[PDB]
């Protein structure tokens, strides 16, 4: 603050400025997906699939 | 009373009463002065 | 912390360190049990019980 | 039971944002001059011939 | 029954168990709390202490910041017979029973 | 009238006003808090906000610390129409006053 | 702060008001702190 006050004035009140946190988290979850293909579907792909 | 944008601001570190305290203050003493109120024009409220 | 820091490094030593001191506890009530870990030990090595 | 869930720290980052406006536009235009008298007087001339 | 969920909202149960509390300002006014809260450290679970750990958190998350309730913790405290405060927590026990 | 002093040993009104508190083990197990406390930081106390600081601080450490109070806490969680919590704590001003 | 046998002490002269007087302080901020209580032993209340 900045508050006026007399040229044989007295010295006004204290007033310091402020920060403030934020925290912001990450840390619980995830995307994830799966697919399970077999083995043996590898091979009949490569002369059945034009 | 140094520079501070064209406007003189005096320092004055304050006294001390305890062993560990500082307590500074800082201030100026302005004035805004118009001449010749001719050139000046104003329109009141708007809708704003 | 350095030891602290690499967790699997750490908890690698701290866990050899307390197999080794298990076993010798069980060297002195060792009793041939699964849950005794399979030593014999001086509760019935320093006594006749066959 | 973790061996750091007590030991870890928590530290900021130098990502400090200005969120407060304090600006001064008309203060900085107004041609400053050093007046150090008790106050400033000059002459308005008015009619009357 | 009561089915709250952890207030922190990107990540309400973390990985390493160090759930940190948002900061939240107490008197209504003036302070500030910023508080952490490390899960599991003398044992895991008990199926009892899963549902006070629902309400510690419930007490902290939403009670302290409450202008409400503040006022009330207020009004236990200047009994007739609250001093040295085990006993302001054993006033409040038997107004919570 | 309740007569308190900041539960910390050495560090009971500090310089910096962060008012770090000691860690205590909340759920008579398994768990921690290590919270902080920071004093006045959107304003300043105006002697009646000192009381309801007198209180949060009991609160905050004579009282998570406690088995006797978490498991009141408890019993009120699992009452009648206890549900989303801010409504658990709009059930525990009601027995408070 | 000097360093008086390691124990950091300030000296702080006040400011005065009245034209013969003085008027000082000296002070410093002390902390023990013991660790990993294992080494330790007492024998409470003997004879005396």
């Amino acid at each position: 603050t900045a508050t006026g006050v007399a040229i044989t004035g007295s010295a006004p009140a204290a007033s310091m400025d402020a920060t403030l946190p934020a925290q912001l988290p990450i840390s619980a979850a995830s995307v994830q997906s799966t697919f399970t293909l077999n083995l043996k579907e590898i091979e009949e792909s490569k002369e059945q699939v034009t | 009373a140094f520079s501070a944008n064209g406007v003189y601001t005096l320092m004055r570190q304050l006294a001390q009463t305890s062993l560990y305290v500082d307590n500074f203050v800082v201030g100026c003493i302005p004035q805004l002065q118009l001449t010749t109120r001719k050139n000046v024009g104003v329109i009141k409220n708007i809708k704003v | 912390n350095e030891e602290l820091r690499n967790l699997l490094e750490a908890q690698m030593r701290n866990a050899v360190e307390e197999i080794a001191t298990t076993l010798n506890k069980k060297l002195y009530d060792g009793s041939g049990a699964i849950a005794d870990g399979g030593l014999i030990g001086l509760s019935i090595a320093a006594s006749g019980q066959d | 039971a973790k061996l750091n869930l007590a030991v870890l720290n928590n530290v900021f980052s130098e990502l400090l944002t200005q969120e407060i406006n304090r600006s001064a536009t008309f203060l900085g235009l107004l041609s400053k001059y050093p007046e150090r008298k008790s106050n400033i007087q000059w002459g308005v001339g008015m009619g009357g011939t | 029954p009561l089915v709250y969920t952890p207030a922190v909202r990107g990540g309400a149960n973390p990985a390493s168990g160090s759930y940190l509390l948002d900061p939240q300002y107490v008197n209504s006014g003036v302070d500030i709390l910023q508080a952490t809260y490390g899960y599991n450290i003398n044992g895991t679970a008990n199926a009892d202490q899963l549902l006070q750990r629902d309400a510690i958190l419930a007490i902290l998350e939403y009670a302290l910041k409450d202008t409400a309730f503040v006022n009330a913790i207020q009004a236990v405290a200047a009994g007739s017979g609250v001093t040295t405060p085990a006993s302001f927590v054993s006033a409040c026990v038997t107004k919570l029973t």
